[PDB]
């Protein structure tokens, strides 16, 4: 009873007959001859509930499970060709139906699928054009938390499985494995579904990005070009954030905690210096996990950021040298601070402000501290001590800048402070320098402060 | 005088006619060194599609040495990331032919032929401070 | 034809909106239909081929702002003459659009175009509404077409012409002005290279 | 290209059942990618050594056991049947040096597949054998073997050709041929493979 496309009723025709003839091979012939074809599937239906009923009925038979698996392994490699060479989605926007149909299969996360079927399907799916991904993500964002968890788990198990099964080393990088890269791109697709499915507050919490004006040299070059008013361009924005119109920072509460997207096995194997390189320099044959930040743990991220900071410090050193070669002027390659123990706040202010006003690029040099009267090489210990002193002095109630809460043991800005906006600028700079120099500070701010730093106003819930 | 901040000509040809003079007649100072440009440099400034900078109503240009120097410094300072032309087209949803790209060494705008060369030789375009740059023929040969 | 006319002011003026122009940087190959020279501040294009022009502003002009294109001869001895399409092209069936057969400039893709004859100077001009840049764009692109060759006898007759672009309010008051030279010719890349080389030789 | 090394390797490895399933599972993964290389990337035109892949796989003696016939061999046929003509010519010329029993084995390897798929699938006036990629691919492979058999046989080309004598067409077609530039081009041959 051959047919080109399939429906719940058409399936029922065989459920009864196969039971009546005590056979399954005809239904297996059917399902194979169906699900091996992308066109048959694309044409078969969007009918989510029908798909769910069908799976709930079919996956009850072991013989039929192997047929689904064997059909999927045949299907995906062809779908990859359609998307990569024929742009099928641009001809038929219903092509996405195929992936929706397959993803409702509950057994994709059993090991039999993880070894071959799911990887191939990930290779195909990860090639979808952005507009299609946006369509799919918007659908997933309506699913129940347990379902997001299932999908997340389906890819997490795969990334885990492949990281554990393969031997990775400084010559065999995780970045060179199509299976893990494809799986990660799929998982990214789920991640944004989790973001968009959470509580998102976009209309009452945006603060303006205040940028420090660059040094006169760059200003003149910007003036020599047509860019006098175009100082605000934003950092590297993720294409999916553009397509969805919602940033990771806009979601106040996701369906599943962002921490569950961190894949610890992957983080234990990933070499960040090379990833950062691939992040900075696009190579056709290599991927960068920094483009998928949700999967990296804070250690791995910090190591990437530390590579950024160090590469910049080193660039500023090169600029210092180049200036000295062409114009003879001798500039210091370090951010050398010299301060007196009895006037730490004042000396630090005047120096950092003279530096910020004369050359705002200098603040990006490596920090180096010298206490006037003391003698030693700042291998970080002098800097750490400087930070301790500054933080202690700034939080002293006698300076009136901050109020301390006995209950939470957290500090908050004193609204009544007459002190100049200078000291507040100084503490801001100190925090920056601490991140830049990877030094922990004993500062105790409530979450609202870090939200305001990122450009989001504190909302009632942050109290 | 050009003491009106908004209403002074921006491009050298305009300044020629505004001062009732030709590019063959005009003499200008470089904005950094205030040295006089060689006529060869004046022509190139017109060819590089650069803007006159004004201080107190006085026009200034930029000579070759200064331009290359400050451009190279700006590269070392505000480099962001490097993409393939193909990828760049997708990020900006426009063909490379139409996208504004200048020479990283000498600011000259890149011709579609040079843009094609970047695609042919699988070479990347660099984002500096948020503007895109490549290497023109006269800078990829040196 | 009107035998005399007043001289519109050609001086660049960015005004309160930073009004400035831009052009797609095109090569000089034999196949190029249109190509711009910053050194000559000059556009080289083929007859009735699309010439894209970018509009740039620092701040959005008021609602009802308009963009007007008007042509004058660059040589001072001819600045009082009206630039009209050469008679053989004035007689051509290609004037099937909404622009007078005597209008040299036509706008492509925008049906809100007004082909206006100056009641006081008789000069031919093309006007469109000002439109803000598209989402993700910094500038607005308009498409112009020149319907006569600069070498035409009885028309331009090899005399260089300047296209003046004016940004105007809904009543015609000047919000901004800029201008550039035009050469309509069968081989833009060749002619551009030629004039540029002559400039460099001097 | 190291045929004998491949033969020794297979003779050693296929002695272990666990390793057999690994070969099978690798081949099923390999072929669909090779099809892409040949169909979209023209890899052979960049590296004429690409043919080595197929030579390596075909020396596997177990390709004709049912486990391979159901999935592994069909996929491999889909890939192989896309080779560009020049590559097929290179391969066929190699096969034409093999022993008769080996030609028989290769023939049998595809014959079993065509038989298996014809028997396993229900064909009718609406489901034509012509629409099955597996059988078509297998047939194209088998064609490759067939010409190896032809070229490997005794061939006498230099002492036995007779001229193709064609009857002159009717005057009408002659006039049309004369009105065109074809007065002496009456001999063009049938559809050649
Ligand atoms: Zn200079
Ligand atoms: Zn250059
Ligand atoms: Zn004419």
């Amino acid at each position: 009873k051959d047919v080109t496309y399939l429906t719940e009723e058409k399936v029922y025709e065989i459920l009864e007959l196969c039971r009546e003839r005590e056979d399954y091979s005809p239904l297996i012939r059917v399902i194979g001859r169906v699900f091996s074809s992308a066109e048959a599937l694309v044409q078969s239906f969007v009918d989510i509930d029908a798909i769910r009923r069908v799976y709930t009925r079919l996956l009850s038979n072991e013989k039929i499970e192997t047929a689904f698996l064997n059909a999927l392994v045949y299907l995906s490699p062809n779908v990859e060709c359609d998307l990569t060479y024929h742009n099928v989605y641009s001809r038929d926007p219903n092509y996405l139906n195929l992936f929706i149909i397959v993803m409702e299969n509950r057994n994709l996360h059993s090991p039999e699928y993880l070894e071959m079927a799911l990887p191939l399907f990930c290779k195909a799916m990860s090639k979808l054009p952005l507009a299609a991904q946006g369509k799919l993500i918007r659908l997933w964002s309506k699913y129940n938390a347990d379902q997001i968890r299932r999908m997340m788990e389906t890819f997490q198990q795969l990334i885990t499985y492949k990281v554990i099964s393969n031997e990775f080393n400084s010559r065999n990088l995780v970045n060179d494995d199509d299976a893990i890269v494809a799986a990660s791109k799929c998982l990214k697709m789920v991640y944004y579904a989790n973001v968009v499915g959470g509580e998102v507050d976009t209309n009452h919490n945006e603060e303006d990005d205040e940028e420090p004006i660059p040094e006169s040299s760059e200003l003149t070059l910007q003036e020599l070009l047509g860019e006098e008013r175009r100082n605000k361009k934003g950092p590297r924005v993720d294409p999916l954030e553009t397509e969805l119109g919602v940033k990771t920072l806009d979601c106040r509460k996701p369906l599943i905690p962002f921490e569950e997207f961190i894949n610890e096995p992957l983080n234990e194997v990933l070499e960040m210096d090379k990833d950062y390189t691939f992040f900075k320099v696009e190579t056709e044959n290599k991927f960068s996990f920094m483009t998928c930040p949700f999967i990296l743990n804070a250690v791995t991220k910090n190591l990437g950021l530390y590579y950024d900071n160090r590469i910049r410090m080193y660039s500023e050193r090169r600029i210092t040298v180049l200036y000295s070669l062409v114009q003879g002027q001798q500039l210091n390659p370090y951010l050398r601070l010299k301060v007196r123990r009895d006037h730490i706040i004042d000396d630090a202010l005047v120096r950092l402000e003279m530096i910020a006003m004369e050359n705002p690029a200098d603040l990006k040099k490596q920090l180096y501290v010298e206490f006037e009267g003391e003698q030693g090489v700042d291998e970080g210990g002098v800097s750490k001590e400087f930070f301790q002193l500054v933080v202690e002095e700034i939080f002293n109630p006698d300076i009136g800048m901050f109020t301390y809460d006995e209950s939470t043991k957290l500090f908050w800005f004193n609204p009544s402070s007459f002190e100049t906006e200078g000291q507040f600028t100084l503490i801001g700079i100190v925090l920056g320098l601490a991140i830049y120099n990877n030094c922990i500070l004993d500062v105790h701010f409530p979450m609202v402060v870090y939200r305001k730093l990122m450009g989001k106003k504190g909302t009632f819930r942050d109290l | 005088m050009f003491q009106d901040p908004q209403e002074r000509p921006r491009k050298l040809p305009q300044l020629c006619t505004e001062l009732q003079t030709t590019i063959h007649d005009i003499i200008l100072e470089c904005v950094y060194c205030k040295q006089q440009l060689l006529r060869r440099e004046v022509y190139d400034f017109a060819f590089r599609d650069l803007c006159i900078v004004y201080r107190d109503g006085n026009p200034y240009a930029v000579c070759d040495k200064c331009l290359k120097f400050y451009s190279k410094i700006s590269e070392y300072r505000h480099y962001s990331y490097s993409l393939y032309g193909t990828t760049l087209e997708q990020q900006y949803n426009k063909p490379l032919s139409d996208l504004l790209i200048r020479c990283i060494n000498c600011q000259k705008p890149l011709s579609p032929e040079e843009k094609q060369r970047h695609l042919d030789k699988k070479q990347r375009f660099h984002n500096i401070r948020g503007r895109w740059t490549g290497r023109c023929m006269s800078c990829s040969r040196s | 034809w009107p035998l005399s006319s007043s001289v519109p002011s050609q001086k660049t003026y960015q005004g309160s909106y930073g009004f400035r122009l831009g052009f797609l940087h095109s090569g000089t190959a034999k196949s190029v239909t249109c190509t711009y020279s910053p050194a000559l501040n000059k556009m080289f294009c083929q007859l009735a081929k699309t010439c894209p022009v970018q509009l740039w502003v620092d701040s959005t002009p008021p609602p009802g702002t308009r963009v007007r294109a008007m042509a004058i001869y660059k040589q001072s001895q001819h600045m009082t003459e009206v630039v009209r399409r050469c008679p053989h092209h004035e007689r051509c069936s290609d004037s099937d659009g909404l622009a007078p057969p005597q209008h040299l400039i036509r706008v492509e893709g925008n049906l809100r175009v007004e082909y206006l004859d100056d009641r006081n100077t008789f000069r031919h001009s093309v006007v469109v509404p000002y439109e803000p840049p598209e989402v993700g764009s910094d500038c607005t692109t308009i498409h112009y077409n020149y319907m006569c060759n600069s070498s035409c006898m009885g028309g331009m007759n090899r005399r260089p012409i300047l296209t003046i672009i004016t940004l105007e309010d809904s009543s015609g008051n000047l919000l901004g002005r800029n201008s550039f030279e035009v050469r309509v010719c069968a081989c833009p890349g060749r002619d551009r290279r030629t004039e540029e080389e002559n400039l460099r030789k001097k």
